[PDB]
């Protein structure tokens, strides 16, 4: 293949030239002469048979005039069921220390999107088990889901609860992948895997893959390393016709990354230091992660709200690429409900009477009513008190924080941070408790009974011990 | 200094094809390709590359032409050849249109046939 | 077209220019004829009368054009060097003219096996001793390599001689010396 | 004595000469050298002036390479020539730094004589990936009561202290590394942390200041410092962090524990910004770069808690980030905020109105949690915390104000863990609601002092095993119940 | 804008706040006792 | 910062609106209590009033200096190139 | 070696050598000039050229103009013959009193103090000043810094420190002028002659006096403080004195180096300031310091643009003080003088075993009273007075007389103002403050403790109201 | 004789570059052909950063630019007293030329 040379590494960006075969955009490079493996990916052809190329790992070393080679293709990953149970970076090696991936077949991590009669327009509720996803608003069977969440609301709690809950409810080859997130967190998933038998060890019987490329990792590995998660998925959904689940950790780090590159790859800065190409990478990205009539492919994506705003570029870019939005609100955290789902700010495509029934739709449009005229009458509340109120409005306002406790609930994975157990609530269990808890059939019971309880039975369960007690 | 003012340009002219109708891309890079040449292309004219993408003359410059990209990048590499098909971007209209799914320039993404109106509009 | 780049590599409008011709001229082998013929154009538009008329940016880029024209036929100078400063002149950079020309002439330098060698002495240094100096230089180079030696003498070194064979270097000044058993000293 | 210069001050001294590859200096000004030639550099690799000044090659480009420049520029001229070391940049690790006082690239400052150092180590290593770490399970014991029972730490925990000037950063700390002494010069060898202090950009008489407090604590002992202060070169103060870092990584992959403090990280990416931008690199927001997130995220994810198999050593790190006026939006915060495990927040308010350490428990999580906590402390804590957000929410409200006056500690007194547990426990179980809330210190400080004097069973108790048992429980019961009635 | 005097945190925030839990500890008392 | 201004000006118009309204209704039920009741609300209402004027002078200063300061960063990237 | 200018762009000059390139930091003279023109060398742009920064106005600089190299950096005279005298930022007297004739010369570039030369000690430096004593108290050898927007109150409270200070001070003293108004220059000197500190006509002063005024162009107003500088510096190492370093402006230090770095060509940092803020000021700011050979009691009046303490030049000087005195525009409007900030003003010798425990503890329960009326303020502001408890209109009550009692009157205020000053020792401070938490005045009111001295005065003035 | 005479090389956003005016001071006034007076502000290797008193529609590439040899003064004196005169010490209230006998930078 063609041979080139390193002319200038500034940073994490390598321009290489090429005196013979010039080699197109996106191609996998590999730096010659390194005891690891350097891979550059072309960005840019800059004129003059230069290439400019963002590097996959570290660049320190690197020489001018040090030799580069052809790969003739994408970034190319090893796919099919032997990625079950293993660990691969962006380019596709292992990184669980447990051997080469073989496999019969790789493919591009760089593809097209499906195309427009490719799009299947069916929508069936996945349940989940949370009370607040479930009713407000729920997911579905081969959506795009995506979790938007300041630091420390608590989105990858609530993303290895939904891997818990769905994924071991899935038959289908999960999929998780890791960008620029923390390396602890990702070993604890791993061995939480290990443990509760998803990933098998030994028996190779395991169910999900996994791809990691962490904070540690330079601009390109995690710009690229949704795109290797995606292409496993991909594959298990088009060349399988699998159901596929794809959990990703965070998405907001591609767009990171990217902004991380942008100057130096010779493009003016756009609005709050993001680059030019932030919605357009954002796409052809997200349009790839999607149900088409080949198969499904349920889509779980932890969105990182940078301080809090959610009109920052990249979330606000990133919520019309899905179909159910739940947005993790801090002012609910500090409340020490958990999970902090924001009930006025999650938004579900499925939330329709014509799809869910109309005893969920209206429970769910009273409670979001309820809530919202509690919001109102906290004002009244802040100047004159909670005595000078109106029956009816106390009323409102007591049935509103009962909503408000039930709306949390136990995680099985947050036993270590709970200490309460973990609850499952099926979904006629919470629209008929909410639906009671509209009516006001426990207006004699205390707020306090419907904190961090499962079910209804519990709440009641719970008033009565907290009487016996108190 | 200078887009034009590659070494292989200037060695070709130092040594001594049509730079009239038909370019050649000097870089390409995020939808955006330099083409040297087309001295007689016309801004926001619709030009074609020799992958089958087509482009749009938005930058007419004194020795480059910015054209964006109708597609993706990887299929256009430096020294492709650009040609000139002569008119301003335009779409098909009429009433063969309705009930069709059409891209941005009037082809059907529906599958239901080639739309078969008779009338074009810039 | 594949270029064919010249050994040593130069930058600048200067360095694509002498890129440029290098590549051109290795095209049709004529490498040594258009370099006098480049020294030629620089000791003829370094002369006041060119230079003060191609340098003035008010008198038309076209008649400046024609008059190199005619001054490139009128002295017998090949197509290359011809359409060399036509193009110069027709993206007016005729101002790099004298750059051009200095990069290709060491391009050509380098190509003839020329090294550039430095010989920092504190004195003015002994002859028959610059001589062995010479023979022990030419040991560090491969084949068809020749020293293009110029000794400056620094007074500062105390002593010993300072080498730089192109980039290779020695330090063998005294000064260096006792620095060295300072630092040692004191650490 | 004339016999210390000459025995091999003189006649060892390497005085061989080498063939080496050089550069030359095109142009110097700010720190940065542009050099010709130099043709076989590599990226961050460590060059050498002729002034004995050395150098950093981060800009390797066509005609030039960028070189960074480790002190003054002052002496560099154009046409100097800039010698290769042919090594990336790296530094002396090992016991030896301990006690000592070095510079962003190890040379001993405190004229003390050279660091004895056999080992060195590159600065920009890359992190233990997936399989080398485990959980966070040993806690990191700070002294400081609301840390240790609220926002608690383990080793290999990364826990960011944030807040605006002169809120208490640099003295949670040093009160953290003064600590460590009980368990240093103890017998257990996997309970000895040894301490690491990065002083970023900041004033020198500030860091003689706190080697003073960490030498009357008798705490340089085990403490490496590491000082790129504000005179500094901005290389050397953009590459202290990373050299604490591999000072703390020979610890970590050698089965011990070691603890690293950078104070502060915003100096080291103001430093970082000024780098970039006289090497021409495009500005991001507020001019920062576009990968100071990189710059802290690849130096902050080296922090781990290792495996059996790796040694089962440990890195905790303790970023320091200075906000302005309280704003935690801004860039640099937001970034240090994403990437560690948790969060100590000061204010200013807090610091006023007499909460001293400042600490905003609303907002200061430990996401390791309950995890890397004694089980002593894990019991009394729960309550605490459980207690103190209830007040918080109706600020019973006296039993509150209890607990918050019991969270109050002086400056360089950090607690053992089994009297922060007495103390948590006597205020926690209603035997200081019968006080007022003013004499709440001098009765904590009393019931200490004769608890250490008179029941160093008990305490010997908790200590060993970890917990407070049934038995312990009534005994610390009578003994509270007793000194409350006697005062 | 409703609910903006609670969200932005000040001193009318805090006695909201104070307000709505010692109000509706006094009833959680008052609502166990006869449960 | 824009958002904490933002966040403070909502909050005193709400108080604003719901001391107006109190006062109004002191205003009714006053048809000596109740007449301090109407004064003071009134009183209340007119402060908040000068603290919005105040807060809205604030907000468009900062308002202004954050369009300021983006155009400048966006400006100085462009010109690094 | 002599070199010949090829560009001038404001301050900046360009200079290229045909033979021997000056260091950088060199001092160059042009010649054919009037009066000295000094270049100082910046940058070594390549191809023997280098890029310089002007001390004096650049006007009727022509293209060609031989300028001749040093040798060294600009070099200015230090010694004891300087005090009583005025010198500009390359060391020539400005006073009219011809040569100053001293023995030595110094580079006012130079080496920071080493590690191993720092003091530790931590002794008191008692004022005079309530606010400043009680709650953010001077050390002496240590580094103060009063900041301040524009009309604060700077050059007022640091007058007042040389007044209370300097004369009472056994060693010698520098005023470093960098950047402020020259009538204040003419002020100061005039005032020192009249009050003896300045003596022209023998050798017992004890002042040394740098200007370079906003006047200036922007190269003296960056250098002039590091000439200031060499002066107390020669003072401290060469004769181990103690010595006393007024800096009145230093943000202009800041502001002069940003001006120069428009033109030197550098990519700008955040609010336009130089990328090499932090780094400039830490070299300058390393050398105004104690070291084991002698003391600098260091004070500064640091120009807070607009009023943002946010603003890069302060934030960045924030952190090279061991005492900051915040001048506060709100309080100001409050007619309670001197502005400072109680709730923004920190010492790092408040500290209980450095001051002692009354100390420390008047002063915070000076401070949380402070803050518990702060957080008062808007339920004050909106909802009136009356619906607080009896404890908050207690703490109201007093917090306001400590407000009031923090306000103190000039010397140098008198002359618009008509009251006398007042020097307060630190006991009478510490126990007016203790005697008003404790509640022995909460029957006085308020405004019998604006304006005084001792609590006495308060006292006094509470009777004469009555 | 580009030594004390120049050629306007770009004309736009108030600053005209000139080529020549070798000996030209900085801070110096010159004069364009136009009757337009400026000020040489950034003396380059090449050319000649011009601030243009007036409007540069008067400027034109190309235009010849004399240097006065004067750093940039007005008229000064009691000549001026009664009189309204623009930035340049024209008189623009028609009441005919300043007497004025001194000029000052
Ligand atoms: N727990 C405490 N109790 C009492 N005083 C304290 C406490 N912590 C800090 N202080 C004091 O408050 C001041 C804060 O200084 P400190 O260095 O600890 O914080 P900082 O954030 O590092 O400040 P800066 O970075 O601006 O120098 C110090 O004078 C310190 O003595
Ligand atoms: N469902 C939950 N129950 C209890 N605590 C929680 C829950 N989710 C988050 N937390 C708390 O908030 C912290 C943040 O957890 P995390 O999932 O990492 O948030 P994020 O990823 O958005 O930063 C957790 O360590 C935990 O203390
Ligand atoms: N201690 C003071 N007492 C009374 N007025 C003061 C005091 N300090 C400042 N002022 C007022 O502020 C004015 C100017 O203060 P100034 O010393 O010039 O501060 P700055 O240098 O920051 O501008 C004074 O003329 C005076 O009106
Ligand atoms: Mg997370
Ligand atoms: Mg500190
Ligand atoms: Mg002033």
């Amino acid at each position: 293949a063609a041979t080139g040379r390193i002319v200038a590494v500034i940073g994490a960006v390598v321009d290489v030239q090429f005196d013979e075969g010039l080699p197109p955009i996106l191609n996998a490079l590999e730096v010659q002469g390194r005891e690891t493996r350097l891979v550059l990916e072309v960005a840019q052809h800059l004129g003059e048979s230069t290439v400019r190329t963002i590097a996959m790992d570290g660049t320190e070393g690197l020489v001018r005039g040090q030799k580069v080679l052809d790969s003739g293709a994408p970034i190319k990953i090893p796919v099919g069921p032997e990625t079950l149970g293993r660990i691969m970076n962006v380019i596709g090696e292992p990184i669980d220390e447990r051997g080469p991936i073989k496999t019969k077949q790789f493919a591009p991590i760089h593809a097209e999107a499906p195309e427009f009669m490719e799009m299947s327009v069916e929508q069936e509720i996945l349940v989940t088990g949370i009370k607040v996803v479930d009713l407000l608003a729920p997911y579905a069977k081969g959506g795009k889901i995506g979790l938007f969440g300041g630091a420390g609301v608590g989105k990858t709690v609530l993303i290895m609860e939904l891997i818990n809950n769905v994924a071991k409810a899935h038959g289908g080859y999960s999929v998780f992948a890791g960008v620029g997130e923390r390396t602890r967190e990702g070993n604890d998933l791993y061995h939480e895997m290990i443990e509760s038998g998803v990933i098998n060890l030994k028996d190779a019987t395991s169910k999900v893959a996994l791809v990691y490329g962490q904070m540690n990792e330079p601009p390109g590995a995690r710009a690229r390393v949704a795109l290797t998660g995606l292409t496993v998925a991909e594959y298990f959904r088009d060349q399988e016709g699998q159901d596929v689940l794809l959990f990703i950790d965070n998405i907001f780090r591609f767009t990171q990354a990217g902004s991380e590159v942008s100057a130096l790859l010779g493009r003016i800065p756009s609005a709050v230091g993001y680059q030019p190409t932030l919605a357009t990478d954002m796409g052809t990205m997200q349009e790839r992660i999607t149900t088409t009539k080949k198969g499904s492919i349920t889509s779980v994506q932890a969105i990182y709200v940078p301080a809090d705003d959610l009109t920052d570029p990249a979330p606000a870019t990133t919520f019309a690429h899905l179909d159910a939005t739940t947005v993790l609100s801090r002012a609910i955290a500090e409340l020490g409900i958990y999970p902090a789902v924001d009930p006025l700010d999650s938004t579900s495509r499925i939330m329709d009477p014509n799809i869910v029934g109309s005893e969920h739709y209206d429970v769910a449009r009273g409670v979001q009513k309820i809530l919202q005229d509690y919001k109102s009458l906290q004002d009244i509340i802040a100047i004159l008190g909670m005595d000078e109120l109106s029956e009816e409005d106390k009323l409102t306002v007591s049935r509103a924080r009962k909503i408000q406790r039930f709306l949390s609930q136990p995680f099985q994975v947050a036993e270590v941070f709970t200490g309460h157990m973990g609850k499952l609530v099926p979904l006629k269990e919470t629209i008929k408790g909410f639906q009671q808890i509209l009516a006001g059939e426990y207006d004699h019971l205390p707020e306090q009974a419907f904190y961090m309880v499962g079910p209804i039975e519990e709440a009641v369960a719970k008033a009565d011990k907290l009487a016996e007690e108190h | 200094t200078g887009t034009a003012e590659m070494s292989s340009i200037l060695e070709e002219r130092i040594l001594g094809v049509d730079l009239e109708e038909t370019g050649r891309v000097l870089s390409i890079g995020d939808g955006i390709a330099r083409v040297h040449g087309l001295r007689n292309v016309q801004a926001e004219e619709m030009v074609e590359f020799s992958s089958g993408l087509k482009g749009m003359s938005l930058n007419l410059e004194p020795d480059n032409v910015g054209v964006v990209v109708f597609g993706n990048d990887k299929l256009i590499k430096e020294g492709d050849i650009v040609k000139r098909t002569g008119a301003i971007v335009d779409v098909p209209v009429g009433e063969e249109l309705l009930g069709r799914v059409v891209d941005a320039l009037g082809n059907a993404i529906d599958g239901k046939g080639p739309i078969g109106s008779k009338t074009r509009r810039r | 077209a594949k270029l064919v780049r010249p050994p040593v590599q130069v930058y600048g409008i200067e360095g694509r220019y002498a890129t440029a011709l290098y590549s051109a001229a290795s095209k049709q082998n004529k490498l040594e004829q258009v370099e006098k013929e480049l020294l030629r154009v620089a000791q003829i538009l370094k002369e006041p009368k060119v230079a003060a008329s191609v340098l003035n940016p008010y008198v038309k880029r076209s008649i400046k054009v024609k008059s190199l024209n005619d001054i490139t036929a009128k002295e017998r100078f090949s197509p290359l060097t011809t359409n060399l400063i036509n193009l110069l002149a027709e993206n007016g950079r005729l101002s790099n003219t004298q750059g051009v020309v200095s990069a290709f002439s060491t391009m050509m330098s380098v190509h003839r096996g020329e090294v550039p060698c430095t010989v920092t002495s504190a004195s003015p240094l002994e002859e028959a001793t610059l001589s062995e100096l010479k023979t022990v230089l030419k040991s560090f180079l491969s084949q068809g390599q020749v020293l293009k030696l110029e000794a400056k003498t620094d007074p500062s070194i105390l002593g010993g001689m300072i080498v730089r064979i192109g980039e290779k270097y020695v330090d063998m000044s005294v000064k260096t010396k006792i620095q060295k058993l300072g630092r040692a000293m004191r650490e | 004595e004339m016999s210390s210069i000459l025995e091999e001050r003189i006649l060892g001294a390497d005085t061989s000469v080498d063939l080496e590859e050089t550069g030359r200096v095109l142009s110097i000004g700010d720190g940065i050298a542009r050099v010709h030639g130099l043709r076989n550099v590599q990226a961050e690799e460590m060059v050498e002036f002729s002034s004995g000044l050395k150098g950093m090659s981060l800009n390797l480009e066509p005609d030039n390479v960028g070189v960074v420049v480790f002190g003054n520029d002052k002496l560099i001229k154009e046409g100097d020539i800039v010698k290769r070391t042919g090594a990336i940049v790296d530094v002396p690790v090992g016991e030896e730094l301990l006690g000592r006082v070095v510079d962003a690239l190890g040379n001993a400052i405190d004229g003390k004589g050279p660091i004895g150092s056999k080992t060195r180590r590159r600065v920009g290593l890359k992190a233990p990936g997936i399989i080398p770490r485990i959980s966070v399970r040993e806690p990191m014991q700070t002294g400081i009561k609301a840390v240790d029972s609220l926002v608690p730490i383990g080793r290999g925990q990364r826990e960011l202290i944030i807040g605006d000037r002169q809120t208490g950063k640099t003295s949670i700390a040093i009160d953290t590394i003064i600590n460590q002494k009980r368990f240093n010069d103890g017998s257990d060898e996997k309970k000895k942390l040894y301490c690491i202090y990065v002083a970023i950009g900041q004033k020198r008489s500030t860091v003689a200041q706190l080697v003073k407090r960490l030498t009357d604590a008798d705490a340089m002992k085990y403490t490496i410092v590491v000082s790129a202060t504000a005179s500094d070169a901005a290389p050397l103060q953009y590459l202290a962090p990373y050299s604490g870092c591999s000072m703390g990584e020979y610890f970590r992959d050698n089965g011990k524990h070691a603890l690293i403090i950078y104070d502060d990280l915003s100096k080291q990416a103001v430093a970082y910004r000024q780098m970039s931008l006289l090497l021409r690199r495009p500005p991001g927001r507020e001019a920062y770069p576009g990968d100071v997130f990189y710059l802290h995220s690849r130096l902050l994810e080296r922090a781990a808690k290792m495996n059996d198999a790796f040694g089962g050593g440990s890195l905790t790190a303790l970023p320091v980030i200075e906000t302005q006026a309280g704003d935690v939006s801004a860039y640099i915060p937001t970034n240090v905020i994403s990437i560690t495990d948790g969060q100590i927040f000061l204010e200013t308010e807090l610091f006023y109105k007499g909460i001293r350490p400042a600490i905003n428990v609303g907002l200061s999580v430990s996401r390791v949690g309950s995890a890397a906590q004694t089980r002593a402390m894990k019991q009394v804590a729960g309550t605490m915390k459980l207690e103190l957000a209830q007040y918080r929410e109706v600020a019973l409200l006296s039993r509150g104000v209890r607990l918050t006056e019991l969270l109050k500690q002086g400056q360089y007194s950090p607690m053992a863990i089994e009297e922060q547990v007495a103390v948590i426990y006597a205020g926690v179980r209603g035997y200081l609601d019968k006080l007022e809330p003013s004499k709440i210190t001098k009765f904590e400080n009393a019931f200490l002092s004769h608890v250490v004097s008179q029941h160093q069973a008990l305490l010997g108790t908790i200590r060993a095993d970890g917990k407070i048992s049934e038995q312990s429980d009534a005994k610390l019961k009578e003994i509270v119940t007793n000194f409350l009635a006697g005062f | 804008g409703a609910g903006s005097i609670r969200e932005a945190g000040g001193a009318f925030g805090k006695r909201e706040q104070a307000e709505e839990e010692r109000y509706f500890r006094a009833q959680s008392r008052e609502q166990l006792a006869a449960l | 910062t824009l958002k904490d201004i933002t966040r403070r000006l909502k909050s005193i118009k709400n108080i604003q609106k719901i001391t107006k309204s109190m006062k109004m209704v002191a205003a009714a039920k006053y048809a000596s209590e109740q007449s301090a009741r109407m004064t003071a609300m009134d009183n209340a209402s007119k402060n908040a009033s000068e603290m919005i004027d105040k807060l809205t002078l604030t907000f468009n200063r900062t308002r202004q200096a954050v369009i300021t300061k983006e155009l400048i960063e966006i400006i100085s990237g462009a010109a690094a190139l």
